Protein backbone atom coordinates (compact mmCIF):
# COMPACT_ATOMS: atom_id res chain seq x y z
CA UNK A 1 0.00 0.00 0.00
CA UNK A 2 3.12 1.90 -0.33
CA UNK A 3 1.83 5.46 -1.59
CA UNK A 4 5.83 5.29 -3.96
CA UNK A 5 6.39 8.49 -6.55
CA UNK A 6 5.04 8.09 -9.82
CA UNK A 7 6.64 9.36 -12.11
CA UNK A 8 5.62 9.61 -15.87
CA UNK A 9 8.72 8.96 -18.15
CA UNK A 10 8.36 10.14 -21.57
CA UNK A 11 6.13 8.80 -23.50
CA UNK A 12 8.22 9.90 -26.54
CA UNK A 13 10.87 7.67 -25.15
CA UNK A 14 8.90 4.41 -24.20
CA UNK A 15 9.36 2.74 -27.70
CA UNK A 16 12.78 3.80 -27.26
CA UNK A 17 12.92 1.85 -23.81
CA UNK A 18 11.13 -1.05 -24.76
CA UNK A 19 13.65 -1.28 -28.04
CA UNK A 20 16.44 -1.36 -25.81
CA UNK A 21 14.57 -4.08 -23.98
CA UNK A 22 13.67 -5.92 -27.07
CA UNK A 23 16.84 -5.64 -28.20
CA UNK A 24 18.77 -6.93 -25.15
CA UNK A 25 16.72 -9.87 -24.21
CA UNK A 26 13.92 -10.77 -27.17
CA UNK A 27 16.78 -9.77 -30.05
CA UNK A 28 19.87 -11.15 -27.92
CA UNK A 29 22.01 -8.30 -29.04
CA UNK A 30 24.33 -6.52 -27.00
CA UNK A 31 26.03 -3.41 -27.20
CA UNK A 32 29.63 -4.13 -26.59
CA UNK A 33 31.55 -0.84 -28.31
CA UNK A 34 32.12 2.84 -27.29
CA UNK A 35 29.92 5.63 -28.79
CA UNK A 36 30.73 9.10 -29.49
CA UNK A 37 27.36 10.50 -28.94
CA UNK A 38 27.41 9.86 -24.89
CA UNK A 39 25.55 10.73 -21.89
CA UNK A 40 28.05 13.53 -20.79
CA UNK A 41 28.09 15.19 -24.01
CA UNK A 42 24.57 15.29 -24.33
CA UNK A 43 24.68 16.48 -20.62
CA UNK A 44 27.15 19.17 -21.92
CA UNK A 45 24.64 19.86 -24.59
CA UNK A 46 21.87 19.95 -22.69
CA UNK A 47 24.00 22.59 -20.18
CA UNK A 48 24.86 24.82 -22.86
CA UNK A 49 21.69 24.58 -24.37
CA UNK A 50 19.41 26.22 -21.22
CA UNK A 51 22.91 29.02 -21.47
CA UNK A 52 22.82 29.81 -24.96
CA UNK A 53 18.91 30.71 -24.94
CA UNK A 54 19.03 33.08 -21.90
CA UNK A 55 22.65 34.04 -20.91
CA UNK A 56 22.25 34.34 -16.89
CA UNK A 57 24.84 33.68 -13.97
CA UNK A 58 21.65 32.24 -11.32
CA UNK A 59 20.77 29.60 -13.93
CA UNK A 60 23.86 28.88 -15.33
CA UNK A 61 25.51 27.06 -12.08
CA UNK A 62 22.24 25.77 -11.15
CA UNK A 63 21.95 23.68 -14.81
CA UNK A 64 25.46 22.55 -14.37
CA UNK A 65 25.18 21.22 -10.89
CA UNK A 66 22.40 19.46 -11.79
CA UNK A 67 23.86 18.41 -14.82
CA UNK A 68 26.20 16.83 -12.55
CA UNK A 69 24.43 15.93 -10.20
CA UNK A 70 22.88 13.27 -13.55
CA UNK A 71 26.33 12.53 -13.87
CA UNK A 72 26.91 10.88 -10.31
CA UNK A 73 23.44 9.86 -10.00
CA UNK A 74 24.11 7.19 -13.34
CA UNK A 75 27.89 6.70 -11.82
CA UNK A 76 26.07 5.07 -9.25
CA UNK A 77 23.54 3.15 -10.71
CA UNK A 78 25.44 2.67 -14.09
CA UNK A 79 27.13 -0.76 -13.93
CA UNK A 80 24.36 -1.85 -10.91
CA UNK A 81 21.10 -1.10 -10.98
CA UNK A 82 21.02 -0.11 -15.12
CA UNK A 83 22.23 -3.27 -16.37
CA UNK A 84 21.23 -6.57 -17.41
CA UNK A 85 22.95 -9.74 -16.50
CA UNK A 86 23.43 -10.36 -19.97
CA UNK A 87 24.96 -7.15 -20.33
CA UNK A 88 27.93 -8.07 -17.44
CA UNK A 89 30.15 -9.95 -20.47
CA UNK A 90 29.79 -6.60 -22.21
CA UNK A 91 30.94 -4.43 -19.01
CA UNK A 92 33.68 -6.91 -18.39
CA UNK A 93 34.88 -6.67 -21.81
CA UNK A 94 34.68 -2.90 -22.82
CA UNK A 95 36.08 -1.87 -19.17
CA UNK A 96 39.19 -4.23 -20.09
CA UNK A 97 39.58 -2.70 -23.33
CA UNK A 98 38.93 0.58 -22.59
CA UNK A 99 40.19 0.95 -18.95
CA UNK A 100 40.95 4.29 -20.00
CA UNK A 101 37.11 5.59 -21.12
CA UNK A 102 34.21 6.29 -18.57
CA UNK A 103 31.45 4.15 -19.21
CA UNK A 104 28.62 7.10 -19.35
CA UNK A 105 31.04 7.56 -22.58
CA UNK A 106 31.23 4.32 -23.97
CA UNK A 107 28.06 3.12 -23.39
CA UNK A 108 26.16 5.93 -25.25
CA UNK A 109 22.89 7.81 -25.32
CA UNK A 110 20.59 4.32 -25.32
CA UNK A 111 21.62 3.47 -21.37
CA UNK A 112 21.34 6.99 -20.15
CA UNK A 113 17.28 6.25 -20.27
CA UNK A 114 17.78 3.62 -17.99
CA UNK A 115 18.82 6.14 -14.71
CA UNK A 116 15.21 7.71 -14.88
CA UNK A 117 13.55 4.29 -14.83
CA UNK A 118 15.26 3.29 -11.54
CA UNK A 119 15.61 6.83 -10.10
CA UNK A 120 11.61 7.01 -9.48
CA UNK A 121 12.01 3.59 -7.66
CA UNK A 122 15.20 4.34 -5.32
CA UNK A 123 13.28 7.88 -4.29
CA UNK A 124 10.60 6.04 -3.69
CA UNK A 125 12.53 4.69 -0.73
CA UNK A 126 13.96 8.29 0.13
CA UNK A 127 10.84 10.33 -0.14
CA UNK A 128 11.54 14.40 0.17
CA UNK A 129 8.36 16.67 -0.04
CA UNK A 130 6.57 17.50 -2.84
CA UNK A 131 8.26 20.86 -3.46
CA UNK A 132 12.43 19.43 -3.62
CA UNK A 133 10.92 16.49 -5.51
CA UNK A 134 8.88 18.89 -7.98
CA UNK A 135 12.05 20.64 -8.94
CA UNK A 136 14.23 17.96 -9.16
CA UNK A 137 11.10 16.23 -11.48
CA UNK A 138 10.84 19.93 -13.15
CA UNK A 139 14.40 20.06 -14.43
CA UNK A 140 14.55 15.84 -14.97
CA UNK A 141 11.61 16.28 -17.12
CA UNK A 142 12.93 19.51 -18.61
CA UNK A 143 16.76 17.76 -19.38
CA UNK A 144 13.73 14.36 -20.70
CA UNK A 145 11.94 16.78 -23.04
CA UNK A 146 15.17 17.86 -25.02
CA UNK A 147 16.38 14.28 -24.74
CA UNK A 148 13.41 13.14 -26.46
CA UNK A 149 13.28 16.56 -28.61
CA UNK A 150 16.86 15.47 -30.29
CA UNK A 151 16.29 11.73 -29.57
CA UNK A 152 16.30 11.04 -33.60
CA UNK A 153 19.83 11.84 -33.81
CA UNK A 154 20.60 11.41 -30.20
CA UNK A 155 20.19 7.78 -29.92
CA UNK A 156 21.58 4.56 -31.85
CA UNK A 157 20.31 1.29 -30.74
CA UNK A 158 21.15 -0.06 -33.87
CA UNK A 159 24.62 -0.78 -32.83
CA UNK A 160 23.53 -3.67 -30.88
CA UNK A 161 24.54 -6.51 -32.53
CA UNK A 162 23.02 -10.08 -32.35
CA UNK A 163 25.39 -11.59 -29.32
CA UNK A 164 26.84 -14.89 -31.03
CA UNK A 165 26.84 -18.06 -29.23
CA UNK A 166 30.63 -17.81 -28.36
CA UNK A 167 29.96 -14.71 -27.20
CA UNK A 168 27.56 -16.38 -24.90
CA UNK A 169 30.17 -18.66 -23.61
CA UNK A 170 31.21 -15.50 -21.13
CA UNK A 171 27.17 -15.28 -19.90
CA UNK A 172 27.11 -18.18 -18.46
CA UNK B 1 37.58 4.20 -2.85
CA UNK B 2 40.40 6.94 -3.83
CA UNK B 3 40.26 10.23 -5.16
CA UNK B 4 36.73 10.53 -3.61
CA UNK B 5 36.16 14.05 -2.18
CA UNK B 6 33.34 12.49 0.57
CA UNK B 7 30.43 12.02 -1.54
CA UNK B 8 28.23 14.03 -4.55
CA UNK B 9 25.42 14.20 -1.99
CA UNK B 10 26.68 17.61 0.29
CA UNK B 11 29.11 19.34 -2.87
CA UNK B 12 25.54 18.94 -5.68
CA UNK B 13 22.75 19.09 -3.45
CA UNK B 14 24.93 21.27 -1.35
CA UNK B 15 23.82 24.16 -3.37
CA UNK B 16 20.72 22.22 -4.49
CA UNK B 17 19.75 22.45 -0.52
CA UNK B 18 20.89 26.12 0.42
CA UNK B 19 19.47 27.12 -1.98
CA UNK B 20 16.08 25.89 -0.51
CA UNK B 21 16.58 25.47 2.96
CA UNK B 22 15.66 21.72 1.57
CA UNK B 23 19.44 21.25 3.94
CA UNK B 24 17.56 20.16 6.30
CA UNK B 25 15.74 17.42 4.36
CA UNK B 26 18.89 16.33 2.95
CA UNK B 27 20.75 16.28 6.50
CA UNK B 28 18.56 14.64 8.11
CA UNK B 29 18.15 11.99 4.80
CA UNK B 30 21.50 12.20 3.51
CA UNK B 31 22.47 10.24 0.10
CA UNK B 32 25.21 7.01 0.48
CA UNK B 33 23.37 4.88 -1.87
CA UNK B 34 24.17 1.09 -1.06
CA UNK B 35 23.27 0.33 -4.28
CA UNK B 36 23.22 -3.60 -5.16
CA UNK B 37 23.60 -5.41 -8.30
CA UNK B 38 20.13 -5.73 -9.75
CA UNK B 39 18.87 -6.83 -13.61
CA UNK B 40 17.58 -3.81 -14.48
CA UNK B 41 14.29 -5.39 -16.61
CA UNK B 42 11.80 -3.24 -17.28
CA UNK B 43 7.79 -1.60 -16.12
CA UNK B 44 5.38 -4.03 -18.01
CA UNK B 45 3.31 -0.86 -18.32
CA UNK B 46 5.67 0.86 -20.80
CA UNK B 47 5.94 -2.52 -23.09
CA UNK B 48 2.16 -2.73 -22.88
CA UNK B 49 1.79 1.15 -24.12
CA UNK B 50 4.03 0.61 -26.30
CA UNK B 51 3.16 -2.76 -28.13
CA UNK B 52 -0.35 -3.68 -26.45
CA UNK B 53 -1.30 0.13 -26.65
CA UNK B 54 -3.83 -0.74 -29.83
Amino acid sequence: SNAEVKVKIPEELKPWLVDDWDLITRQKQLFYLPAKKNVDSILEDYANYKKSRGNTDNKEYAVNEVVAGIKEYFNVMLGTQLLYKFERPQYAEILADHPDAPMSQVYGAPHLLRLFVRIGAMLAYTPLDEKSLALLLNYLHDFLKYLAKNSATLFSASDYEVAPPEYHRKAV
Amino acid sequence: SNAGRQVPSKVIWDHLSTMYDMQALHESEILPFPNPERNFVLPEEIIQEVREGK
